[PDB]
């Protein structure tokens, strides 16, 4: 049995940490949901 | 029922753990399918029966159809609001990447957080859920990519 519990205000951040890079792929999307690479 | 972004937990474990993550928006709850596979939500007293859900774009709302409506222009930086297990909510900018598939492009951030931060939602610089977090995949160098992942309003 599954409950849910508030943790913050949905805003954004002036001063947030940046990162992560920007791949570009090719993926498919299965009747599962699911992602895999092409 | 207030705006906001909330845990996802089940007792049913060991303690208490925390399986994902969603958005409460216009009275409606909204987190990926795959959090909760369409069950009933308790919040405090009371009770959110699912509303909408579809197991391939891996999205389920609660207490009235799906809300969250904006997208990503393709061009600028995204926070991602991380709620990870355990731990403080925390934004993190990133400029996507892209999905590319049959159907056409997502965008797709590369963080890796644990998969019971899986619903929590990526923001545009106007504050608005440009879509929800864990749905992804595994790139060639073992990383995680997650699709921006958008229901239709
Ligand atoms: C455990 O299942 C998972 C986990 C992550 C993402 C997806 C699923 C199923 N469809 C998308
Ligand atoms: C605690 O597990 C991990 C593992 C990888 C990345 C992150 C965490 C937590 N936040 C970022």
């Amino acid at each position: 049995d599954m409950y849910i519990e508030r943790a913050g205000d949905i805003t954004w951040e002036k001063d947030a940490e940046v990162t992560g890079n920007s791949p570009r792929l090719d993926v498919a999307l299965d009747e599962s949901g699911d992602f895999s690479l092409v | 029922t207030t705006d906001g972004v909330y845990r996802v937990m089940t007792r049913r474990l060991l303690g208490s753990t925390q399986v994902g993550v969603g958005v409460m928006q216009e009275g409606v709850f909204h987190t990926m399918w795959h959090v909760t596979k369409g069950a009933a939500l308790r919040s405090g007293e009371g009770r959110l029966d699912p509303y909408w859900g579809d197991v391939k774009q891996d999205l389920v709302s609660y207490c009235g159809p799906w809300k969250l409506d904006a997208a990503w222009d393709g061009l600028s930086e995204v926070q991602l609001l991380a709620v990870p297990p355990g731990e403080r909510a925390k934004n993190i900018q990133t400029l996507p990447g892209i999905f590319k598939t049959k159907d056409g492009d997502i965008g797709a951030v590369a963080l890796d957080y644990p998969a019971g931060t899986s619903g929590s939602p990526i923001l545009d610089k106007s504050g608005r859920v440009i879509g929800l977090y864990g749905n992804g995949v595994v790139i060639k160098n073992g990383s995680y990519v997650s699709a921006i992942t958008q229901g239709k309003r």
